[PDB]
């Protein structure tokens, strides 16, 4: 059924490719991976980030409550 | 005949440069490489496949003639089919492989294109 040759029909789509063995491997890794990596991460932080945060202000303020609740109350021993 | 000839009428043509501007050959790098140009409108698929050869005066260009002749020609015209001695185009013939497949040789001075065409 899906084999390479009848997959789709696609027309004047020239791609010219290289040799692995021509090439290298690890090209401008650093110099343009790590500004490439950045703008990701600006990309997504706006979305990802602030429901993360929710959960931290929402963990932070369960425990202390709860810390809270067993500790002792001065009024119910004041008769 | 032909040197007088030749003397009479090609011998002003010169071999001097103007300005002592002289061309250079240059040695061309073989790069391993695909391009491939998707019309699928086309009836039949052209490829031609190569790997970096002798030039014209390195004496392994017979030995790979010779290896080339092996490998064979084939086209769907041709009377032999099934039965020619070449594998791959006794395999063609009996599969309808491809329509046409030839094998070359090309050589340039320094470096040539040693593979084969198929359409298929």
């Amino acid at each position: 059924g899906r084999e390479f040759g009848h997959l789709t029909r696609m027309r004047h789509v020239i791609t010219y490719s290289l040799s692995p063995f021509e090439q290298r491997a690890f090209p401008h890794y650093f110099t343009k991976g790590i500004p490439n990596v950045l703008r990701r991460t600006r990309a997504c932080i706006l979305r990802v980030a602030p429901p993360f945060v929710v959960f931290y202000l929402v963990y932070t303020w369960g425990t202390q409550e709860f810390e809270k609740s067993k500790r002792k109350n001065p009024a119910a021993y004041e008769n | 005949q032909l040197l007088d000839l030749a003397q009479k009428h090609f011998s002003s043509l010169s071999g001097t440069y103007v300005e002592d501007a002289v061309p250079a050959f240059t040695p061309c790098r073989f790069t391993g490489s695909e391009i491939r140009h998707r019309d699928d409108a086309l009836p039949l698929a052209h490829v031609a496949i190569a790997v970096e050869g002798p030039g014209w005066a390195n004496p392994d260009n017979v030995p790979l003639q010779v290896a080339n002749a092996i490998i064979g020609h084939y086209d769907s015209t041709y009377g032999g089919g099934t039965h020619m001695s070449s594998t791959l185009a006794s395999v063609a013939a009996t599969r309808k492989l491809c329509q046409s497949f030839q094998t070359f040789n090309i050589c340039y001075a320094e470096t040539g294109l040693l593979g084969a065409h198929f359409v298929c």
